[PDB]
Formats: C-alpha cells, sequence, structure tokens
C-alpha cells in the first residue's frame, strides 16, 4: 500500500540480507555511532544549562 | 456464502440499496487521486428485511 513510511533499526546491519536493505525497500540507511566531540559538548550544554561553554 | 455470487450480489445490494435505512457501516481506506489516503465510511443494508423496486 501506498502513502507508508516504514523505520527499521538494527545492531549488526551486517546480519541483513542485501535484498532486504535496497532503494526503494530502504530509501536511507544512517549509521547512529558512538559520541563525538560535538555530541558531548552539546549533551553537556542541555544537561546542565547556564554553565559556560 | 459459499460462492463469488454471494459476493457480487452483496456488492450490488450495497450499491442499489434506493433510500434504505437499515444500513450498517464498514470503514476503509480510499486513495484518492491527489495521492494520499483518506477515511471512507460505506453503508451496507444491516440485517432485516429490506424492500426494492
Amino acid at each position: 500500500t501506498e502513502a507508508r513510511i516504514v523505520f527499521m533499526t538494527t545492531n549488526y546491519i551486517d546480519r541483513l540480507d542485501p535484498a532486504l536493505i535496497r532503494p526503494g525497500r530502504v530509501d536511507l540507511k544512517e549509521y547512529v555511532g558512538y559520541c563525538s566531540h560535538w555530541q558531548l559538548t552539546q549533551m553537556f550544554q542541555r544537561f546542565y544549562p547556564g554553565q559556560a561553554p | 456464502a459459499r460462492d463469488r455470487s454471494y459476493a457480487w450480489l452483496l456488492s450490488w445490494l450495497t450499491r442499489h440499496s434506493t433510500r434504505t435505512q437499515h444500513l450498517s457501516v464498514e470503514t476503509s481506506y480510499l486513495q484518492h487521486e491527489s495521492g494520499r489516503i483518506s477515511t471512507k465510511f460505506e453503508f451496507i443494508p444491516s440485517p432485516g428485511n429490506h424492500f426494492i423496486w
């Protein structure tokens, strides 16, 4: 059925058969990895509002 | 109900029911030509004795 959005998540992308994730069954694959410097800065600023950067 | 004639006759009764006031509801999704899908309320004559001309 058209007009449908599907979200799929996994922790081992290597375990997904390539036919399952192809451009037209999954249009966008994004890697959400560990923290980065900017990510840590943003998390610290959001958890402790008001402190100096 | 074991024949496709039952489905065809039920559909024809739902369409040609004149102003029958003993209907029952039936919910479905209709895909508009615009591309999106909205709820469709279709009325089928509820069980009972109905008269046609």
